[PDB]
Formats: structure tokens, C-alpha cells, sequence
């Protein structure tokens, strides 16, 4: 009854939280759903000596996830369920994201960059590699005369990336920092409910029972204002962080569109050196 | 609101035995310390207590009329039955069933029933008979104890407007039940062995008979002679 | 937690024979070495005289006697037995409730006494350790066993030593409020703790 | 009503929230033991004299006063310092019981402010007394056919006796100026006399056993409290609880955690209680709030049809009191599950979307798209032979409306005092 | 005053998104219209002509 006379602050807070929560699905869709069809890799693995079994999905595992993706998911570790708030599940599950990534990988290793502009056109992997070498300014004869060495170097590099990722390096700190800061902000918001804010006690029942009802409002109102201010601060912090998350999602979507679906010419956008694929 | 219904035969003969039943609503006899009693009131002579039943299986009876009184309880449909034998024409009076909730030394009969009239066919308490007082100025009514000390047990006061059941005005010798006017008060004179009810200012209407009671294990509930108060 | 804790790496007086009176200082950590059956109990009070009541705790062969009765103790109280050479008179006794005794490379006994909000709280545990003449290593948490609602003032205490016709070593330390960080395992048992003011590294922790 | 429009578009909208209310509000408390020794005070076969009244201290026990209330033998029952109706729940530090045998007419003066032989010479009661006085007739026990002559009381005494004082010395009284020095001469009398108790005596002369109870409050913590009641347990329902003064509201269920013997409740995360030991059965019960969540309505637009579906987020769907389908984001009613998969029309959550059959609302798992396998070989290529040109539209905002707000005209409104 | 401050903070937050959208639109106008872009999907699906 005392809160309903303060206006419609809580309607604005709920609208802000809904707007923050609804854009995560949009970010995921605009990053991962750039493909229109689910391409499947052929059962044969004659890719000119290149070994892609380390990144292709593994049917032996129930959710068909890749080995490197399994390592990444196992490396990253941790909200709770309690009174006051709730958490919503994402629209897209992990299996759908894995399927999208598998389709993108199959399309980019079985058809080159042709599938990024229209219908997928099949082409042997060696000729696609020759296309990319001609793109970076080197003639294709050096590829056709050094195919085995390049394949061996690629396999060794993939193994080295696997070893480095399994070396417990601090490379996954970007996601862990976001998870930790969200968790600590939520924990601070929860713990702010035990403050006194100048009242006789933090417990609402004690205030409403010990004191006489027509004079307890001067104690209720300050606690209400303090809790409202804490909630507003939390909402403002979440709104500020959502912009950074959206900017990172936009950058990731642009990098996926340019580096994966084509051959980028701008330097250092898709790694140090002359980008191939 | 808790109310009590009592009904029974009206005509009775010296060779016949009657029965009374008081049905109560709004409360249950299974509650702790709850009890139902029977109090008769003669038309022109002072009322007296007859029998009582508690929440557990124990019965109280008037010592002078213990043989002729028997009370039975029935919690199945919330009623109590009182039976009396040996009809004698002086028995004609108005019968009440009242509720008491507690040990007995302390709690008065807070809720009373409705008047039921039965007519035939074919340790004392002393109280002044009547007092007359002009309006405005205060007045007091005494209630003395013949044997023992009035300070040995609590004294409760009642008022009974005509055509209505008595209502408590003073309990535990100092307390005031909710709803009564503030002008009512009580005190005890330990030296003279008497208790007095004081009305501080006759600024309202009070046409009722005032009674006093007390409780003792040997004598049980006993009522005074009553005082008739009128406004000059 | 912010409570009265014994500081880490703090000096504790070591005695041997003797039983001097010591100030309470709102908390006492008492420890008794192993192979020692001499210590029987403690005497708590303000002046240990007939002016004010005093708390008496004595552990005999089968039980413990708890009295906050009025006492007038002797100069050197002490206990085929020669016993009860501790007081000369005792009247107007209020709390007289007898309880189950706490005790029946021997054990190391540790005790913590504190008087807050009119209640007397005892924490104790027993563990068998070697190294008679020095305080051992390791970690140990004391569990409460009894809470006495006495309400009296405590400012001094004295230990009671059994004498038969005999030196036993015990440690005394004083508590003071400072902040500790406690660690709980998968069970409810405290495994380790640190002091938030001992070192800058502890402050970072 | 929430959208402030008579027509709605296809989608899902959050309307309101729902809760589950408690129904029982049970209370638990430990067993009632160690009753105070009232029996050995009232039912004792031995009673002291008037001048040598006994004194007993009773502490640290629950005092059940119902036995005194329901007793049908007491003659007088008066409390002079406290409301006697509240003796069953009030708590005190220590109580005392004084027992003696006096003449029946002498029971009147066992009260504050009253003067008499016993009041001034034997037993004086202070004016600030806080306790109850109990007495009853005991003629059949303290009187014999030959006459009892054992009880004594003091009738000669130089000075008045202060409250709660006892005088056991029986030296002769110095009524005369000369010192008697123990001789039984004139003006030198025995300061005690005996009662002539006989069974044929009057009511005012029969012996009466008197028990006096006194209540005191000090700065020490209270020990003698009154008995407290308790109710039964209810589980797997939203219910209020009170465990040894710990109040709350939640669902009580069984638990697997093992508390330490001295521990009572748990505060593992955010200092919130979630497990409480039962004081009676010594069992650990988990605590969880029953239910809370929002309500969403799924509609295909009022232009198409008026049929709607209701979704409750994060609900086990067994407390909602048509087709009922359990979804990982809470169940929804009014929607028919199907084996088929299509593109997402109205998102629901966890890979579930809803659409209109075009004449009922159905729910299905999302389909990412058509699945095809490209014919890959090490000597095959695909080359287009035609081309098509296409035009696409892209829209980006660049600016918004420029607004300015003044404080004094908004916060105050041309008010001088407000400014 | 608190309501006014909340409104001002919301407007300040939205201004950043508006400015970012304006910057993206300016970049797209500079690159897609005044020239022929080579980066894929920046100026529409397929091989951008004009
Ligand atoms: C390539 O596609 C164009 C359309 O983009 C074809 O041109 C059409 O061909 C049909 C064949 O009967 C005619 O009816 C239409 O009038 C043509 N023009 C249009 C605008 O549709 C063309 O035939 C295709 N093939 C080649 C080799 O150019
Ligand atoms: C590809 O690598 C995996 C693991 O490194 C290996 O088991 C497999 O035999 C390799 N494939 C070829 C064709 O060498
Ligand atoms: C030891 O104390 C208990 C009570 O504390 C007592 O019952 C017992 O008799 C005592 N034993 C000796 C030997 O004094
Ligand atoms: C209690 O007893 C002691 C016995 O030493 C006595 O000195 C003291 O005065 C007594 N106090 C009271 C209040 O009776
Ligand atoms: C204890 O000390 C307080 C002052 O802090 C004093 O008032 C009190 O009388 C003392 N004694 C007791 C038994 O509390
Ligand atoms: C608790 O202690 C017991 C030993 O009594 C041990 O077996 C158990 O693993 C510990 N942890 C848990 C969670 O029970
Ligand atoms: C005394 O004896 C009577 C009769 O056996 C019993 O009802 C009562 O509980 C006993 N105790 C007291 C305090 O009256
Ligand atoms: C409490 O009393 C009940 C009934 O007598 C008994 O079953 C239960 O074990 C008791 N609990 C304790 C802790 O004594
Ligand atoms: C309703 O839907 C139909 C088809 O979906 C459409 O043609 C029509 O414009 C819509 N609006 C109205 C007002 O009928
Ligand atoms: C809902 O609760 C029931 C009963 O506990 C349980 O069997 C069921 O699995 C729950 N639903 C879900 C989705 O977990
Ligand atoms: C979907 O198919 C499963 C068989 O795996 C069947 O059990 C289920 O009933 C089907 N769904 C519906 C809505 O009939
Ligand atoms: C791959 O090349 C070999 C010859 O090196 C040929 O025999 C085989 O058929 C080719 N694979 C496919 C799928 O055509």
C-alpha cells in the first residue's frame, strides 16, 4: 500500500530488464544463424591429406559435440534459485548452436566461399587452397609442389592448439570475467536486503509488530527508499553492461561473416599474417 | 458472535419430571477451560446457581440440591441436558444457561442465555435491598460477607436490565470488561469485610438489578440478594 | 566472523607447585598438558570472599560439581584421599546443578571461558598429542558443551590442583575481539582459519 | 488492458504474476520435562510452625499452574502482585514457597498492609509483594480427638518483625523493668503459645494449611518459564513454521545432510535458512519457498483468431489449480504438442515455439532448416551457367527528437517557496 | 528530482546506441555507395555491385 503511491518506477525497471533479456537471443541469432541450410560432411575424408577430425562433430557423444568444443565447455565453470528473482532459459540450446557450427564448418570445407553468396558449389580442397594462395599473392604451383609439407604443418598446428588449450592457460578469462561480475552483482543485490538504512531493524515483521501501526510508516518508508535505490543501481549497472555485451556480439558477428565466409584482405582482422581461412 | 439457545417444556406437574436442553453456537465445548452451566432466576426472588459441566468429565452441583440435579453433556451436536426430579410448586422461575471459561475462582459468567420460563400446575452473601440516588452525584452499593473474609476470594458484579440477561460490569475487583462505561468502579473494604461497587457520576441511564458473587471450593458459586437502583 | 578470538602466534604464560590468581580480561584460553591428572577444576569470582558470590567448578572421581554459591576460600585451596581443603563455609547457594563430567601420548585438554550477556559459555575438546613441554602443531576447533545462566560478574580466577601426601604444567591465554575467516569442509567441521590482521598476505586473503 | 489497445498482434506478452499462499501455519517446540516440585510442597505430610516457617527455592523448571487452577480443595486463592490469569505464560527468575499451619481466622491477615499477631510477630509480608497466597482446611489431619498441642506461634515480642524475617530464639520476654534472667516470675512469660486444635471446634478455630508463593525478577536471565504447546508436522506444502522462535514460510521436505550434534540450522548461501533441525524428532528438514512466477499469454493476433494459450514460467505445474504440456521453461495450457518440427513462429524458450494450425494452437521443437549433403569428390567442380541480379533494402536510424526540460517549471511550477 | 534524474540517465544511455547506429550508417554510406566493397555481406548478400 505504501509502495503503490510512489508511482511507476517498478514498471520502468521491469521494462528495462525485459529489454535487456530479450536482446541476448537476437545477438545469438545474428551471430550463429548466418547459414540457411544444414550442410553435412561426406562420409569420405579425402581432403588432400588435411585432417579435420579434431574439429568435426563426434557421433560417439550424445550431443554430437566436437572434441575442442568439449574441452572448451569443460574448462569453463561457474545462478541459484531463491526468493525474489528468477532466471530465464535461452531460446537456443547448446545442441542447436553446435549444429549451426557444424553446418558452417561443413559448408566452408566442402564448398569454399561459394556457399556464402548462394548455392554451395563442390570443389576439391586442394583447388580451394590454391585459390586462397592466389588470393594472398602466391602462385598455385608452390602449393601443388609442397602439398604434403603444408598438410603436415597444418596437422601439427592443430595438435599444438589442442595442447595449448589443454595446458590450462588463461585464455578463457573473457567469459569467466563476465560470469563472475554478473554473479557478484547479483550476490551484492541479494545481500543489500539485510541492511538497516537507518531503521530500527532490517526485519519488516519486527518493525510492523513492535511499533504502533499509525506511526510505523516513518520507519517503513526509509527502508523502502533504500531498497528501491539499490534496485535502481543494479538496473543501471545491468543496462551499462548490456551495451558492452552487444558491441562484442556485433564484432563477433562481423568477424564470423568476413573471416569465415570469405577471405579477408584487411590486415590483422583475422589473425596475424596473411589470412587464408 | 457466540450465542446460546435453550428450550424445553413449560407446563409441569408435581408428579412429573421435566428436562432442559441448552444448545450453543459459535464455540465448542471441547476447548480448554470452556464450560456450560445452568442458573435459575425466580421472578421476585434472587437468582441462584444449579449445576455446571466442564470440558472434561466433571460435574458440579449445588450442595443443597445435589440429589435432585443431574447434568449430561453431548458434544456430538453441541448441546447439554439438565434434568430435575421431585417437582415442588416453589420451583417456578426463569432458567438461564451461561458459559464460563476458566478455573472458577477468577472468571465470571461472561455470556448468558435467553430467558426460559417454567411454571408449575396442578457462607451467605448480604446486600442492601434498594438504594435511591439523584442523577449526577455518585453512588455506591455494598456487598458484605457473612463468614470468612471478603478478601479471601474475588468478587464479580452484574447488572440485569428488565427483560434481559445479566451482564458483567466488574470482574477481579479492579478490571473492567470491554464496552462498559468508565464510570463503573469497584473496591474492597478489608476492615469491614465488604466489597463496594462505585458509579462515578450518574450521567447516563441505569435501570437494572446489581448482584455480587464469589467462589469457594466448599460453597461453589453463590449469588447475593441484589440491589434495585432507580433514578429520582 | 568478528568475535573474541585468541590471536595467532601469541604468547601464553606457562606455569608449573603453584596456583596464583589471574585476571580474567573478558576471556581465557586454558590448556593442560598430557599425563596430568592433577588439575581438577577452576574457581571463578570477583574477590573470592564472602562479600560477593563466586563460581566453583570441581571435577571429582565420577562427576562435576557446579556451584555459584557464596564462598570464602583459603589462601592456597587444594584437593586414602585428602580432599576438600578449599573452603570453610558455604551458604545461600543458588545454582547447584550437577552435570556429566567432561573427562573420565595422553590427551591434551583445551578450554575457553567467556562471560557474555549473563551467560557462562564453555568450549572444550580433548586430543592425544606428544610434546609435553610445548604447544603442539596442527589445527583444532572447540565444540560447546554447556551454557550456565549465572549472571554474575567475573574478573579473576584460580585453578585447583589435586595434592596427595606433584607439579603439572598448564597454559593461560587471553582473548580479545578481532576478525577471523573460517573455512568449512563438506561437513560442518571447521578445517582451517586465518587472521585478518596478522600479515598483509592474510589481509589480501 | 495491459497493452492499452483493443487489438493485439501475434506474439507473447507478460500479463501478471502468481503466488501460492500458506494454509496451516504449524508451530513446533521441544518436549515438556523437568516439572517444578509442586507436589512436595502442597502434598507434604509435614508442615512447619508459624514462627519457624519453611523456605524453599525453586528455579530452572517449567511451572505448571493448571494443577492449582483445577484443584477442588483450596479455600482461598489470591494473587496480590500479578494478573493471575497470565501465570501460565509469564517467566520469572526464581520463586519461593512458604508453608505453615495457622488458625482459620488468622488467614485473613496474610496480606500486604494488614496488622495482626502473626503479621507483626511471626510473618510480615511486604507491601510490594508479587505472588499468590493459597490456603485450605486441614482439620482432618492436624486435629486429634485428644487435642493437638504441637504447633506454636509468637505472642510476646518487643519489636515488630520486618518482612521475610525469622526469629528462632525462644528467650523469655522482658515485660518488667527488672531482668528476668530466665526465671518464670511475674512479668516474665514464655513468648510462644500452642493452639488448642480439636475436631469439635468451630470453623474459625480449625487449623488451616497456608502456602505462600513469591515471584521475583532480577538482572539474571529468566529461568522459571511457563509451559508451551506445539502442533503437528505437515510436509510437501506451502506452510508457515515456527521452530524454537525461528519464523518463516516455505515447504518442509526431507533432507540428506547430516548436522553436527550441537548445530540447529543452516545458513550456507547469503545467510538464508534452508535446513532446520526438528526439536522433537531430531530430524533435519529442508526449507524451500513454495511457488512464484509470471504469467504469459500466447496469441496469434485478434485479427486471425481469439484463441489464446497461457504459460507459467518456472513451474512444476502441479500447483496451477485442456491440453497440458510440460516444458523446460514451465508448462503451458491450451496448446497441443506434436511430433513435427517447423520454423519458429512464436518463441517460448528452450527450443520450443508455438504457432497456429490454421484452427488450433500447437507447440513443436524448432527446425534449424533444410538438411542437404553436397556431392563432394576430389575431381568434381560445380560452375554456374546463368546469373540473376537482386535488390535488397536496409534501414538504419541516425537520430532522434531533441527535447529540453526545465527544472523550476517541472519540479516546482512557478512557486516561490519551492524555488 | 529522482524521476527527472532517471529520465536523464535513460536518455543518456539511448543516445550512445543512436550514435553507434549513426556511425555504422555513415560508414556504410561511405563504403557501399562511394565505391565497390570487397568485404562480404557488408553491402548485401552476394557479390556487391553498387
Ligand atoms: C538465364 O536466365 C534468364 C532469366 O534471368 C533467362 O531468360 C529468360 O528465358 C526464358 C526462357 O523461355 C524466356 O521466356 C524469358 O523471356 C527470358 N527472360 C527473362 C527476363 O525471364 C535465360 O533463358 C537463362 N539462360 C540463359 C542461357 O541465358
Ligand atoms: C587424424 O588425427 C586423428 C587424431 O590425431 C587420428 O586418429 C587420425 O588417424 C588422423 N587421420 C589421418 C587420416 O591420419
Ligand atoms: C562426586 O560428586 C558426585 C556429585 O557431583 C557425588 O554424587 C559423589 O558422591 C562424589 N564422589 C566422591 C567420592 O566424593
Ligand atoms: C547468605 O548466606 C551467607 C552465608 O555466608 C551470609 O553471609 C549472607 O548474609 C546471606 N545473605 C542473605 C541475603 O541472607
Ligand atoms: C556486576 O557489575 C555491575 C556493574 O557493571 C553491577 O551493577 C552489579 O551489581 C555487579 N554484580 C552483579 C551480581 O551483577
Ligand atoms: C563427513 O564426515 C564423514 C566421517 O564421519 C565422512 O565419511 C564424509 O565423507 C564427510 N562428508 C560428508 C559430505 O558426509
Ligand atoms: C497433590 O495430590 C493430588 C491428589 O493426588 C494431586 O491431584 C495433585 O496433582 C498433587 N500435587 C499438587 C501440587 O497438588
Ligand atoms: C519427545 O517426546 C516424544 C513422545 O514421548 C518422543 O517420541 C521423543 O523421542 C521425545 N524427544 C526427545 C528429544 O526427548
Ligand atoms: C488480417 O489478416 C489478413 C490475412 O492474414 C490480412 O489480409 C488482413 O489485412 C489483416 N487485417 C484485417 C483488418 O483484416
Ligand atoms: C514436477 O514434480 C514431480 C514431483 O516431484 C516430479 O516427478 C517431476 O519430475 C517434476 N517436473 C520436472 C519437469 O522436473
Ligand atoms: C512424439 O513421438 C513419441 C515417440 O517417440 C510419442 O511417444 C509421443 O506421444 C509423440 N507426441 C505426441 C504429441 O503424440
Ligand atoms: C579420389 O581420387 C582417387 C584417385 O587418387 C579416385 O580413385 C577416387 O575415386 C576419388 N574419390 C572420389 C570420391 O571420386
Amino acid at each position: 500500500n505504501l509502495l503503490l503511491q510512489y508511482g511507476s518506477f517498478c514498471t520502468q525497471l521491469n521494462r528495462a530488464l525485459t529489454g535487456i533479456a530479450v536482446e541476448q537471443d537476437k545477438n545469438t541469432q545474428e551471430v550463429f544463424a548466418q547459414v540457411k541450410q544444414i550442410y553435412k560432411t561426406p562420409p569420405i575424408k579425402d581432403f588432400g591429406g588435411f585432417n579435420f577430425s579434431q574439429i568435426l562433430p563426434d557421433p560417439s557423444k550424445p550431443s554430437k559435440r566436437s572434441f575442442i568444443e568439449d574441452l572448451l565447455f569443460n574448462k569453463v565453470t561457474l545462478a541459484q534459485k531463491f526468493n525474489g528473482l528468477t532466471v530465464l532459459p535461452p531460446l537456443l540450446t547448446d545442441e542447436m548452436i553446435a549444429q549451426y557450427t557444424s553446418a558452417l564448418l561443413a559448408g566452408t570445407i566442402t564448398s569454399g566461399w561459394t556457399f556464402g553468396a548462394g548455392a554451395a558449389l563442390q570443389i576439391p580442397f586442394a583447388m580451394q587452397m590454391a585459390y586462397r594462395f592466389n588470393g594472398i599473392g602466391v602462385t598455385q604451383n608452390v602449393l601443388y609442389e609442397n602439398q604434403k609439407l603444408i598438410a603436415n604443418q597444418f596437422n601439427s598446428a592443430i595438435g599444438k592448439i589442442q595442447d595449448s588449450l589443454s595446458s590450462t592457460a588463461s585464455a578463457l578469462g573473457k567469459l569467466q570475467d563476465v560470469v563472475n561480475q554478473n554473479a557478484q552483482a547479483l550476490n551484492t543485490l541479494v545481500k543489500q536486503l539485510s541492511s538497516n538504512f537507518g531503521a530500527i531493524s532490517s526485519v519488516l515483521n519486527d518493525i510492523l509488530s513492535r511499533l504502533d501501526p499509525p506511526e510505523a510508516e516513518v520507519q517503513i518508508d526509509r527502508l523502502i527508499t533504500g531498497r528501491l535505490q539499490s534496485l535502481q543501481t543494479y538496473v543501471t549497472q545491468q543496462l551499462i553492461r548490456a551495451a558492452e555485451i552487444r558491441a562484442s556480439a556485433n564484432l563477433a558477428a562481423t568477424k564470423m561473416s568476413e573471416c569465415v565466409l570469405g577471405q579477408s584482405k584487411r590486415v590483422d582482422f583475422c589473425g596475424k599474417g596473411y589470412h587464408l581461412m | 458472535q457466540v450465542t446460546l439457545k435453550e428450550s424445553g417444556p413449560t407446563r409441569v406437574k408435581p408428579t412429573q419430571t421435566l428436562t432442559l436442553t441448552c444448545t450453543f453456537s459459535g464455540f465448542s465445548l471441547s476447548t480448554t477451560g470452556v464450560g456450560v452451566g445452568w442458573i435459575r432466576q425466580p421472578p421476585g426472588k434472587a437468582l441462584e446457581w444449579l449445576a455446571l459441566i466442564y470440558w472434561n468429565d466433571d460435574k458440579r452441583y449445588s450442595p443443597s440440591l445435589k440429589s435432585r440435579l443431574t447434568i449430561t453433556k453431548d458434544t456430538s451436536k453441541n448441546q447439554v441436558v439438565l434434568t430435575m426430579t421431585n417437582m415442588d410448586p416453589v420451583d417456578t422461575a426463569t432458567y438461564y444457561c451461561a458459559r464460563i471459561s476458566g478455573s472458577g475462582y477468577f472468571y465470571p459468567f461472561d455470556i448468558w442465555g435467553q430467558g426460559t420460563t417454567v411454571t408449575v400446575s396442578s457462607f451467605m452473601l448480604t446486600q442492601p435491598h434498594s438504594v435511591s440516588e439523584s442523577p449526577g452525584k455518585t453512588v455506591t452499593i455494598s456487598c458484605t460477607r457473612s463468614s470468612g473474609s471478603i478478601a479471601s476470594n474475588y468478587v464479580q458484579w452484574y447488572q440485569q436490565r428488565p427483560g434481559s440477561s445479566p451482564t458483567t460490569v466488574i470482574y477481579e475487583d479492579n478490571q473492567r470488561p470491554s464496552g462498559v462505561p468508565d464510570r463503573f468502579s469497584g473496591s474492597i473494604d478489608s476492615s469491614s469485610n465488604s466489597a463496594s461497587l462505585t458509579i462515578s457520576g450518574l450521567k447516563a441511564e441505569d435501570e437494572a438489578d446489581y448482584y455480587c458473587q464469589s467462589y469457594d471450593s466448599s460453597s461453589l458459586w453463590v449469588f447475593g440478594g441484589g440491589t434495585k437502583l432507580t433514578v429520582l | 566472523t568478528q568475535d573474541l578470538f585468541l590471536p595467532f602466534f601469541s604468547n601464553v604464560t606457562w606455569f608449573h607447585f603453584d596456583n596464583p590468581v589471574l585476571p580474567f580480561n573478558d576471556g581465557v584460553y586454558f590448556a593442560s598438558t598430557e599425563k596430568s591428572n592433577i588439575i581438577r577444576g577452576w574457581i571463578f569470582g570477583t574477590t573470592l570472599d564472602s562479600k560477593t558470590q563466586s563460581l566453583l567448578i570441581v571435577n571429582n572421581a565420577t562427576n562435576v560439581v557446579i556451584k555459584v554459591c557464596e564462598f570464602q576460600f583459603c589462601n592456597d585451596p587444594f584437593l586414602m584421599e585428602s580432599e576438600f581443603r578449599v573452603y570453610s563455609s558455604a551458604n545461600n547457594c543458588t545454582f547447584e546443578y550437577v552435570s556429566q563430567p567432561f573427562l573420565m601420548f595422553k590427551n591434551l585438554r583445551e578450554f575457553v571461558f567467556k562471560n557474555i550477556d549473563g551467560y557462562f559459555k564453555i568450549y572444550s575438546k580433548h586430543t592425544p598429542i606428544n610434546l609435553v613441554r610445548d604447544l603442539p602443531q596442527g589445527f583444532s576447533a572447540l565444540e560447546p558443551l554447556v551454557d550456565l545462566p549465572i549472571g554474575i560478574n567475573i574478573t579473576r580466577f584460580q585453578t585447583l590442583l589435586a595434592l596427595h601426601r606433584g607439579a603439572a604444567a598448564y597454559y593461560v591465554g587471553y582473548l580479545q575481539p578481532r576478525t577471523f575467516l573460517l573455512k568449512y569442509n563438506e561437513n560442518g567441521t571447521i578445517t582451517d582459519a586465518v587472521d585478518c590482521a596478522l600479515d598483509p598476505l592474510s589481509e589480501t586473503k | 488492458c495491459t497493452l492499452k489497445s483493443f487489438t493485439v498482434e501475434k506474439g507473447i506478452y507478460q500479463t501478471s504474476n502468481f503466488r501460492v499462499q500458506p494454509t496451516e501455519s504449524i508451530v513446533r517446540f521441544p518436549n515438556i520435562t523437568n516439572l517444578c516440585p509442586f507436589g512436595e510442597v502442597f502434598n507434604a505430610t509435614r508442615f512447619a510452625s508459624v514462627y519457624a516457617w519453611n523456605r524453599k527455592r525453586i528455579s530452572n523448571c517449567v511451572a505448571d499452574y493448571s494443577v492449582l487452577y483445577n484443584s477442588a480443595s483450596f479455600s482461598t486463592f489470591k494473587c496480590y502482585g500479578v494478573s493471575p490469569t497470565k501465570l501460565n505464560d509469564l517467566c520469572f527468575t526464581n520463586v519461593y514457597a512458604d508453608s505453615f499451619v495457622i488458625r482459620g481466622d488468622e488467614v485473613r491477615q496474610i496480606a500486604p498492609g494488614q496488622t495482626g499477631k502473626i503479621a507483626d510477630y511471626n510473618y510480615k509480608l511486604p507491601d510490594d509483594f508479587t505472588g499468590c497466597v493459597i490456603a485450605w482446611n486441614s482439620n482432618n489431619l492436624d486435629s486429634k480427638v485428644g487435642g493437638n498441642y504441637n504447633y506454636l506461634y509468637r505472642l510476646f515480642r518487643k519489636s515488630n518483625l520486618k518482612p521475610f524475617e525469622r526469629d528462632i530464639s525462644t528467650e523469655i520476654y522482658q515485660a518488667g523493668s527488672t531482668p528476668c534472667n530466665g526465671v518464670e516470675g511475674f512479668n516474665c512469660y514464655f513468648p510462644l503459645q500452642s493452639y488448642g486444635f480439636q475436631p469439635t471446634n468451630g470453623v474459625g478455630y480449625q487449623p488451616y494449611r497456608v502456602v505462600v508463593l513469591s515471584f521475583e525478577l532480577l538482572h539474571a536471565p529468566a529461568t522459571v518459564c511457563g509451559p508451551k504447546k506445539s502442533t503437528n508436522l505437515v510436509k510437501n506444502k506451502c506452510v508457515n513454521f515456527n521452530f524454537n522462535g525461528l519464523t518463516g514460510t516455505g515447504v518442509l521436505t526431507e533432507s540428506n545432510k547430516k548436522f553436527l550434534p550441537f548445530q540447529q540450522f543452516g545458513r550456507d548461501i547469503a545467510d538464508t535458512t534452508d535446513a532446520v533441525r526438528d526439536p522433537q524428532t531430531l530430524e533435519i528438514l529442508d526449507i524451500t519457498p513454495c511457488s512464484f512466477g509470471g504469467v504469459s499469454v500466447i496469441t496469434p493476433g485478434t485479427n486471425t483468431s481469439n484463441q489464446v494459450a497461457v504459460l507459467y514460467q518456472g513451474v512444476n505445474c502441479t500447483e496451477v489449480p485442456s491440453n497440458v504440456f510440460q516444458t523446460r521453461a514451465g508448462c503451458l495450457i491450451g496448446a497441443e504438442h506434436v511430433n513435427n518440427s517447423y520454423e519458429c513462429d512464436i518463441p517460448i524458450g528452450a527450443g520450443i515455439c508455438a504457432s497456429y494450425q490454421t484452427q488450433s494452437i500447437i507447440a513443436y521443437t524448432m527446425s534449424l532448416g533444410a538438411e542437404n549433403s553436397v556431392a563432394y569428390s576430389n575431381n568434381s567442380i560445380a560452375i554456374p551457367t546463368n546469373f540473376t541480379i537482386s535488390v535488397t533494402t536496409e534501414i538504419l536510424p541516425v537520430s532522434m527528437t531533441k527535447t529540453s526540460v526545465d527544472c523550476t517549471m517541472y519540479i516546482c511550477g512557478d512557486s516561490t517557496e519551492c524555488s
